[PDB]
RNA sequence: GGACGGCUCAGUAACACGUCGGUAACCUACCCUCGGGAGGGGGAUAACCCCGGGAAACUGGGGCUAAUCCCCCAUAGGCCUGAGGUACUGGAAGGUCCUCAGGCCGAAAGGGGCUCUGCCCGCCCGAGGAUGGGCCGGCGGCCGAUUAGGUAGUUGGUGGGGUAACGGCCCACCAAGCCGAAGAUCGGUACGGGCCAUGAGAGUGGGAGCCCGGAGAUGGACACUGAGACACGGGUCCAGGCCCUAC
């Protein structure tokens, strides 16, 4: 089983589209982060949200900034709304999708 | 806009040239060639500014076309030719040889040397293709290419160094990238620094590998493996600074 | 006039001695290229057919001018390397029409 | 009128002569296209003609082109007696300088009309 | 070779710019290195000569001739697909390489010069590099709510086509997504930055001049050639205006 460049557990089942990194021919390159899923409606398409804090030099304070990313979701990793997914950058898959989910830590409960 | 660049403004020039940036408007745009723009300088600047054998580019071009300057044993008549790191610039009429190497400030300088060392050029291997005929093409940091066979393909590895006899191009003294190997840095913050290798870290994805290096005075500093140039097994053996 | 040489370096690539010198002219104007050339060939037994003066520059408040001259091994190298305006100035060449 | 200045060309000699016709011979030329042979016999001009020597048998003329009163050359590719303004890219009516110039040039059509002046004629043996 | 340089800041609130990164999703003439090759034929046409036409701009016919011009053939090579081997690099192989199949495309100037039997400048192919770009992404930088819902190829998917290349870029068929009160949409203003002015500083303001990038060449639209242009001193049309004219 292949060993895509960032050490994390692969899925259990091995049947997917060619747009899966592990079982297909899709490649990943560049940056990777963990994020929270906020939509899982589209077929093989989720929305992942980050939450970083931005410093304001003048007011000497911080503000939150949310950023969505629009990743690809292979059926082997059917991440749902709530799950802390790991996402990585790849080629364009669509107009908005240039990222792919690779791994999950599930979340049945949230706050 | 509509195509490529044929010019270079002397302020927009590389930071590693010793160029006098405000005296004129234009600079020599280097040709594509052996090395990169970040690790090179044109032969005109070497002939005119560094060595001072000409105050003028017309004189320098006359010299170069007469054929008085070799670069790795080969006559180079183009004034835009790139001269890069660890390159040997020879003037036989004067009996002089210089190694283009970087400074600690990060700029390129000519270190004087003699004939024996001047017939040597160390080459970081930097890649390894399998080419038709089932042969191995080593793709070297001066943009050069050397063909070897599937017998010593394993003696040849990517970050290694090869000493090369340059007017003939015969490999001598493969120097491997290992612990204890004497190394010369070429870029970065720790530029013209040298020592023995200590450690290598890998960094999963496309993040470059990093090497920890020990200097002569016992200090211990890191840089990139790609910027770590091997010059020896335990001693630099190429008369660096 | 008094000539006092600072530097005299050879150039085998182009084939010329490059002389940098001081002309002390206390009390007088900065001298002419003719007179400087004469004194220079005397100070150094050079071939005036090949000696060419690049510049004599006088500075502010000095009466010690600085000069750069060139001494070629061959007149043909001189005529090949050195530009026509310098040659005309030293009078080697009458401008060709 | 229907007058015409014919430049007759002998390829045997590589030589040419200009002869101006002015009447019913010209009117007989009217209506003919590039590619259309005609005999000098009926056209009127003699057979010991201005070439002097090397008299032909009764060799027949053939139209090759010509220009109009306003300076525009007939193009055989174009059908009719009227003028057009076309992109051409190499043709008669255009002398391209650059490699892919493609200028739009005014030309005249093949078939002769009263507006023609120069008429190029190769004599065909 | 003219696609650089040079000019201007209309437009643009955008991956345009800055910065970090990516291209395993791409092109690259000139240049470097390596490895190889240059075989066999053929043809035309300027210049020139004869005659011209047209007010000009421009342009015709015939004759003659060459090439590092053009065409052909084969050999190399290139691309696709299928099968399997696992030698290479990489963080990771739809990649490279090896063997075999079926096919399609398909080079070259052994030219020129010297001190000529050797040297110099050169032609083609392949592998890489370099140079210069294309494209993607994260972050980052105005105003307005007397602009609150917006979007309909619109968001995604399956399959394709097209492209140098990924991509709803386009198409067919499936679904109902996407954005938004942390302010979408719309409107307003504005080339972006490095920088500059000011001020104790915090900050406020500006972003002509130099560099970097971008865009544009009366407005609008479209193409040819070329490595590269949809081309300021090249082409075509519309609109608008002007000039010469034998109208
Ligand atoms: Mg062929
Ligand atoms: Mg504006
Ligand atoms: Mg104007």
């Amino acid at each position: 089983m292949r060993e895509i460049g960032l050490k994390v557990q692969p899925p259990a089942e091995k049947c997917d589209d060619p747009h899966c990194p592990w079982h297909g021919h899709l490649r990943i390159h560049g940056r990777y982060f963990e994020g929270i899923v906020v939509s899982d409606k589209g077929k093989k398409t989720v929305v992942v949200e980050r939450r970083h804090y931005h410093y304001l030099k003048k007011y000497e304070r911080y503000e939150l900034r949310r950023s969505k990313v629009h990743a690809h979701n292979p059926e082997c990793i059917d991440a749902k709304v709530g799950d802390r997914v790991l996402v990585a950058e790849t080629r364009p898959i669509s107009k908005t999708k240039s990222w792919v989910v690779v791994a999950v830590t599930k979340r049945a409960g949230e706050r | 806009r509509k195509g490529a660049k044929r010019h270079l403004k002397r302020l927009a020039a590389p930071d590693q040239w010793y160029i006098s940036r405000k005296r004129y408007k234009w600079a020599v745009r280097p040709r594509p060639g052996p090395h990169s723009m970040k690790t090179s300088i044109p032969l005109l600047y070497i002939v005119r500014d560094y060595l001072g054998y000409a105050k003028t580019a017309r004189e320098a071009r006359k010299i170069l076309n007469e054929g008085r300057i070799l670069v790795d044993g080969r006559v180079r008549r183009d004034y835009k030719f790139p001269v890069g790191i660890m390159d040997v610039v020879s003037i036989p009429e004067t009996g002089e040889h210089y190694r283009v190497l970087p400074n600690r400030i990060g700029k390129l300088v000519l270190h004087p040397i003699s004939e024996k060392e001047a017939n040597i050029k160390p080459l970081r291997i930097s890649n390894k293709r399998m080419v038709k005929g089932a042969k191995v093409q080593l793709n070297l940091h001066d943009g050069s290419n050397h063909l070897v066979t599937v017998d010593d393909k394993d003696n040849y590895r990517t970050a290694y160094t090869v000493l090369m006899k340059v007017p003939d191009r015969e490999v001598i003294e493969i120097l491997p990238f290992d612990v204890g190997a004497y190394v010369f840095v070429t870029r970065g913050k720790n530029v013209a620094r040298k020592g023995k290798i200590v450690e290598v870290r890998r960094f999963p994805m496309g993040w470059p590998d990093v090497v920890t290096i020990e200097d002569e005075n016992g200090e211990l500093f890191d840089t990139l493996k790609e910027y770590a140039f091997v010059v020896g097994k335990e001693k630099p053996e190429i008369s660096l600074p | 006039m008094e000539i006092k040489v600072r530097e005299m370096k050879e150039n085998r690539l182009l084939g010329r001695k490059e002389i940098y010198f001081d002309v002390i002219h206390e009390g007088e104007a900065t001298p002419s290229r003719a007179d400087v050339k004469g004194k220079l060939v005397a100070m150094l037994d050079l071939n005036p057919e090949t000696v060419v003066i690049q510049y004599i520059r006088s500075y502010f408040g000095s009466r010690v001018s600085r000069g750069y001259a060139k001494a070629y091994e061959s007149k043909e190298r001189m005529l090949y390397i050195e530009p026509e305006y310098v040659l005309v100035r030293d009078g080697i060449i009458k401008k060709e029409e | 009128m229907a007058t015409f200045k014919l430049v007759i060309s002998n390829p045997r000699n590589g030589i040419a002569r200009q002869v101006e016709i002015s009447g019913e011979s010209a009117e007989k030329l009217v209506g003919k296209r590039i590619g259309d042979e005609i005999p000098a016999s009926e056209l009127g001009l003699n057979l010991t003609e201005i070439f002097g020597e090397e008299i032909p048998g009764d060799v027949k003329l053939r139209i090759t082109g010509g220009t109009d009163r306003d300076g525009f050359a007939m193009r055989p590719d174009v059908h009719g007696p009227r003028r057009v303004k076309i992109l051409v890219s190499r043709g008669p009516g255009f002398r391209p300088k650059e490699r892919g110039e493609r200028r739009k040039k005014t030309v005249r059509g093949n078939t002769i009309s009263p507006e023609i002046v120069q008429v190029n004629m190769k004599l065909v043996f």
